[PDB]
RNA sequence: AAUCGCAAAAAGGUGGGCCCAGUUCGGAUUGGGGUCUGCAACCCGACCCCAUGAAGCCGGAAUCGCUAGUAAUCGCGGAUCAGC
RNA sequence: GGUCGCCUCCUAAAAGGUAACGGAGGCGCCCAAAGGUCCCCUCAGGCGGGACGGAAAUCCGCCGGAGAGCGCAAGGGUAGAAGGGGGCCUGACUGCGAGGCCUGCAAGCCGAGCAGGGGCGAAAGCCGGGCCUAGUGAACCGGUGGUCCCGUGUGGAAGG
RNA sequence: UCCCCCGUGCCCAUAGCGGCGUGGAACCACCCGUUCCCAUUCCGAACACGGAAGUGAAACGCGCCAGCGCCGAUGGUACUGGGCGGGCGACCGCCUGGGAGAGUAGGUCGGUGCGGGGGA
RNA sequence: CGCGGGGUGGAGCAGCCUGGUAGCUCGUCGGGCUCAUAACCCGAAGGUCGUCGGUUCAAAUCCGGCCCCCGCAACCA
RNA sequence: CGCGGGGUGGAGCAGCCUGGUAGCUCGUCGGGCUCAUAACCCGAAGGUCGUCGGUUCAAAUCCGGCCCCCGCAACCA
């Protein structure tokens, strides 16, 4: 419910609680401590009630997140279908699009071992 | 009004937006926000956010026209 | 009973832009909002959840009224339900709790919904007025993470004197409603 | 080429930080964005940055190595080779 | 082999009645709420409408006289309620019963009104169980509770 | 006594469905409010109450049409109480009295009695 | 209806004439062993001891009996 | 046609009485041991239940028509 799409973790650090948004990591979390100067790592609740708000803004309009970024990564792949490419046909199948090895493993693309007679 | 069971909502300051304490008598004494009627894509403005014109797709990657007709 | 920021908004701003389009030949033929019926419409409170109350008092502290338990039309097999089982939470916000509620949706609650993108405009019925559905509840200003327990979307129905679907469009659109296109 | 080069050996010592959670464990998978080879990178490479942050809370029945600097656990190195 | 009492419908020839090892179905229960009252309310269904959510959970809209519902079979009846909900309640009374319905007998069935004493209602009024039509067993023999009517000379008791 | 209106009875949809109109001084309604009595499995929607600013949009009222529904003959026929003849039969015919259902022509957007409140 | 007895862990029962422990094998998990299905073996979760109301200093062994299964008996107009 | 019982994973059987409640054995596919096959050890897979109506909120279960397995009859004096 909080910022910016859904509520980041209170009682959690103001360097850690960052990555949790659909769009951030400990890599991008350096905008906090270094591009608004935020606390070393003292907690989210711990933060200053006006420092709390100054962080709300500087990452919404700076990057893309949540429902847009979910769709951004998503709607992008629809293109790959509408042309009929080797990356959009193997996604049309739901198989290892980034071209690897599909004999052993390739499970994460495939779901649990279906098993057959 | 049925006497009692309904929350006595006295006029409470909805401290939201960027300069609007959207006053109207809510049963919650005070409110906040981080995304409001103020700053919003469909509420006003083009809202490019930081998403330009579809990332870069496709001829906006430049380094094009190696060929000179 | 009272006088509020949307009630006067519907007053001196909306009544004219409505006589703008359809040029009503009378004071009353002009649209106006009557009923506002919120519906959590549980069924999640089957032959089990007596805790349907701690989800409907939240409905009170967001609508100001106690919601009335709507039961079963009859008995249903695959739905796991008997004629008499509580499966509904209807609160009809009428008169000046309507404006007190409707503004707090539009200005504070409507935007805080995740990935807002207008309002589905075909969802207008035609023979009269309008209504369309939600996804959650804590997006409403009165609550947050610890106060809200289970998640529960809810239905919300407008009942205006909009005899025609076109003139309904205008009434709500001008009143503060953002639409898809 | 005991000249100089690949070369910071890593486990380690030392300061700090986490705080029992699919997590700062875990890095699979994926979208767009880059460097390097080689005519060449759709099948098809390898490295890099963003982000994504999956199964896994210790392994059914069964089954393997090893008797001392050996098991276990660390990094480095050549040969194949443009690259891998 | 099947049947045997009861109710619904048809046969049954527009009164009632009418047979067949004629054609189709049910009953041997149920309800301290499903009852009495007073207040209040209105179906099924169809179309559009909408988070989960559906052909059908719930909420909104416009169209609906009755095709829903009325515990359960069927017919008649039925929303100007007999059906849905709430408040108080216990007439699911005691003593009767003018007059009839049916009828070989015996059973079955309707009941105004009077008396006692209460229920609901402001009151007019309504209540002697359930929308009605099945949910049943004559008499003998005995059990239980009362009454305190007889009690074998007589007061009791036994028995009735 | 004539007319409009309100509250009502009655024939039983010729009354009604729908669309088109017009009526607010009167009377009726919406409308104003929640203080009071009263009131909602939530809501002054309804029931209630104190009102009279708005209005005739809704409803209702008077009316207009006939698309629907509705009512609907005359003529003929089916059938038949009664009386006859006819065929193996399934069944058919004549007399006398009665005589439909559909359908056809057409009718219908109501008709009125009691009191009250306006008009002349 | 009236005399007989209890209704015990999830499935059986000894606690019990004389109250004192919120009871034992099967069943079930983990464990040593097994080649195994097994017996053996060490630790375990299970009582509101049919309930209700009592008798005391608490009760599961002593009562009023609710309860409604087993048992026997006799009657059936 | 008359009565009686039956029809459910591939084979054979429970499940119906008291509806919501699908189990036992085999086998089958996957894996183990084994030189290998069986054995045995570890896992999983598999039935809208004869067929149709229908009762109910809902049917393997209740009900009725029809198809079929099986059992006694159809007395011919
Ligand atoms: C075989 N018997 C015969 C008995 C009689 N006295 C003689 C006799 O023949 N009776 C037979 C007479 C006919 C009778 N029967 C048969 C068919 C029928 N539809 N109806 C009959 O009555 O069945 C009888 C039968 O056989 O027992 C004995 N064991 N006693
Ligand atoms: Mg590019
Ligand atoms: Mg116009
Ligand atoms: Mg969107
Ligand atoms: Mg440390
Ligand atoms: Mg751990
Ligand atoms: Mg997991
Ligand atoms: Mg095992
Ligand atoms: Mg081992
Ligand atoms: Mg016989
Ligand atoms: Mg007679
Ligand atoms: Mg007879
Ligand atoms: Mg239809
Ligand atoms: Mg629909
Ligand atoms: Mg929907
Ligand atoms: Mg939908
Ligand atoms: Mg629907
Ligand atoms: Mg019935
Ligand atoms: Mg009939
Ligand atoms: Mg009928
Ligand atoms: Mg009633
Ligand atoms: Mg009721
Ligand atoms: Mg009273
Ligand atoms: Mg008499
Ligand atoms: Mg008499
Ligand atoms: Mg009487
Ligand atoms: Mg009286
Ligand atoms: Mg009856
Ligand atoms: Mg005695
Ligand atoms: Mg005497
Ligand atoms: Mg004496
Ligand atoms: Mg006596
Ligand atoms: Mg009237
Ligand atoms: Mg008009
Ligand atoms: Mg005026
Ligand atoms: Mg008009
Ligand atoms: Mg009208
Ligand atoms: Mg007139
Ligand atoms: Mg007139
Ligand atoms: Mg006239
Ligand atoms: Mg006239
Ligand atoms: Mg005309
Ligand atoms: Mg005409
Ligand atoms: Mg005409
Ligand atoms: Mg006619
Ligand atoms: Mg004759
Ligand atoms: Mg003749
Ligand atoms: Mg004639
Ligand atoms: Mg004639
Ligand atoms: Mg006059
Ligand atoms: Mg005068
Ligand atoms: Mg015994
Ligand atoms: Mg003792
Ligand atoms: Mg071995
Ligand atoms: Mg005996
Ligand atoms: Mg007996
Ligand atoms: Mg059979
Ligand atoms: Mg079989
Ligand atoms: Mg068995
Ligand atoms: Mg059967
Ligand atoms: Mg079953
Ligand atoms: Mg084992
Ligand atoms: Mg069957
Ligand atoms: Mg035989
Ligand atoms: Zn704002």
């Amino acid at each position: 419910a909080r910022i910016a799409g859904v509520e980041i973790p209170r009682n959690k650090r103001v360097d850690v609680a960052l990555t949790y948004i659909y769009g951030i990591g400990k890599a991008r979390a350096k905008e906090a401590l270094e591009k608004t100067g935020i606390n070393p790592a003292t907690r989210v609740k711990d933060l200053t009630e006006a420092e709390v708000v100054r962080l709300r803004e500087y990452v919404e309009n700076t990057w893309k997140l949540e429902g847009e970024l979910r769709a951004e990564v998503a709607a992008n792949i629809k293109r790959l279908m509408d042309i009929g490419c080797y990356r959009g046909l193997r996604h049309r199948r739901g198989l290892p699009v980034r071209g690897q090895r599909t004999r052993t493993n390739a499970r994460t693309r495939k779901g649990p071992r279906k098993t057959v007679a | 009004m049925k006497e009692g069971i309904h929350p006595k909502l006295v006029p409470a300051r909805i401290i939201c937006g960027c300069g609007n304490v959207i006053e109207t008598y809510s049963t919650k004494p005070e409110i906040y926000v981080e995304v409001c009627s103020k700053c919003h894509p469909f509420y006003t403005g083009q809202q490019r956010f930081v998403d330009t014109e579809g990332r870069v797709e496709r001829f906006q990657r430049r380094y094009g026209d190696s060929y000179r007709k | 009973p009272l006088d509020l920021a949307l009630k006067r908004k519907y007053y001196e701003e909306v009544r004219p832009e409505l006589i703008r389009r359809f040029g009503y030949q009378n004071v009353w033929e002009v649209p106006r909002l009557e009923k506002v019926v919120i519906n959590q419409g549980l069924g999640e409170a089957k032959e089990d959840a007596r805790i349907l109350e701690k989800a409907a008092q939240e409905l009170a502290l967001i609508t100001g009224q106690k919601p009335a338990v709507t039961r079963a039309k009859k008995s249903i097999s695959n739905f796991k339900l008997r004629k008499g089982m509580p499966i509904g939470l209807r609160v009809t916000l009428r008169r000046d709790r309507m404006w007190i509620f409707l503004e707090k949706l539009l200005n504070v609650a409507l935007p805080r919904i995740r990935d807002f993108r207008g309002l589905n405009p075909n969802s207008f019925d035609g023979r009269g007025n309008y209504n369309l559905g939600l996804r959650e509840q804590l997006i409403f200003p009165e609550i947050t993470y610890d106060m809200v327990d289970a998640l529960r979307g809810m239905d919300i129905a407008v009942v205006t004197t909009a005899e025609t679907d076109e003139e309904a469009r205008a009434l709500l659109e001008l009143l503060g409603f953002p639409f898809r296109k």
